[PDB]
């Protein structure tokens, strides 16, 4: 029966579901008695009528019983939304680009266009500009922002030159860069003695804060690290273990680049780079 | 005017331009989704 079944099968479905992964065999896996054509006509009109749904992935065809404010809703969907609109829910939890889309639908960039703006007024999508190239603003769900992506703009050489600061704390004392010696002398008592450094701690270190942002993983502290490795402002020892380059004499014959100044003006006697290129 | 007629007249304003000041109140609305 239309409203029997309907609301029986959606009994399972508002009960279970069998999760998304329902399919038609699960339905006879649980209510077997409709015959075909009986279980059939009446899910095909829980579409029409807007009760359970189907998703197209891997073997058969997932379904479940849609909610009753995203019934209507998708009723209130135009044709183009129809598809579109429950295929962007379809998109997941990374969202679609457009024309992928068109590719999906067979349709011009105008007709898309349009219903972008549609379930644009229905904010139930939104512009989403993830990692990848920004010509995208791929379109899922208005309700979820989930993606990959610290973030890809800057302020990460503040943070950086934060903790570099406390890196070079953990080798020996402090800077005593006043006069030339004023280092540990001898290293306190044998260097060797000491096998140091943060990784974890670094954290409990960042719980100092002072800025804009969550905490961040040990791997991607290991990361953070890693720059400063190959921008050579510390040292990589036995894994977790660091040290620091002893960089702040460039912070502060002659090799180093900086406490290097040129004439570099008038005489032609200098040394460019590319004076033969 | 009387207060009366401003509470006719303006009555009438009102519902009549309801559905533009609803406008207005709802994308103020979207202003508080726009954050999210």
């Amino acid at each position: 029966q239309l409203s029997d079944n309907a609301k029986t099968l959606h009994s399972q479905m508002m009960s279970k579901g069998i999760g998304a992964l329902f399919t038609q065999q699960e339905l006879q896996k649980q209510m077997g008695i409709g015959s075909l054509t009986d279980l059939m006509s009446i899910v095909q009109e829980l579409l029409d009528k807007n009760l359970i749904k189907l998703v197209k992935q891997n073997d058969e065809l997932k379904f479940q019983g849609v909610l009753e404010s995203e019934a209507q809703k998708k009723a209130t969907m135009s044709a183009e939304e129809a598809l579109v609109y429950s295929y962007i829910e379809a998109s997941g939890r990374e969202g679609i680009w457009s024309k992928t889309i068109k590719a999906r639908t067979n349709l011009h960039q105008h007709v898309v266009l349009k219903c972008l703006k549609s379930l644009e007024s229905q904010r139930y999508v939104k512009s989403v500009k993830s990692v990848k190239f920004p010509t995208r603003k791929i379109y899922m769900l208005y309700s979820l922002q989930p993606s990959v992506d610290e973030l890809d703009i800057e302020f990460i050489n503040s943070l950086l030159t934060i903790v570099w600061r406390f890196i070079s704390e953990n080798t020996f004392p402090n800077g005593f860069k006043n006069f030339e010696n004023g280092p540990k002398k001898n290293v306190f008592y044998a260097p060797n003695v000491k096998n140091y450094s943060t990784t974890q701690e670094i954290l409990e270190f960042i719980t100092a804060a002072q800025v804009a942002n969550v905490e961040l993983t040990p791997s991607n502290i290991r990361s953070l690290c890693e720059v400063l490795v190959y921008d050579d402002k510390l040292e990589k020892v036995t894994h977790d273990c660091y040290r620091v380059t002893l960089e702040s004499i460039l912070q502060m014959s002659i090799f180093n680049y900086f406490k290097m100044f040129p004439a570099s003006k008038h005489d032609k006697e200098v040394v460019y780079f590319d004076e033969w290129t | 005017l009387n207060e009366e007629a401003s509470k006719l007249k303006e009555r009438i304003w009102i519902g009549l331009n309801a559905d533009f000041l609803l406008e207005q109140e709802s994308k103020r609305l979207k202003q508080e989704a726009d954050i999210a």
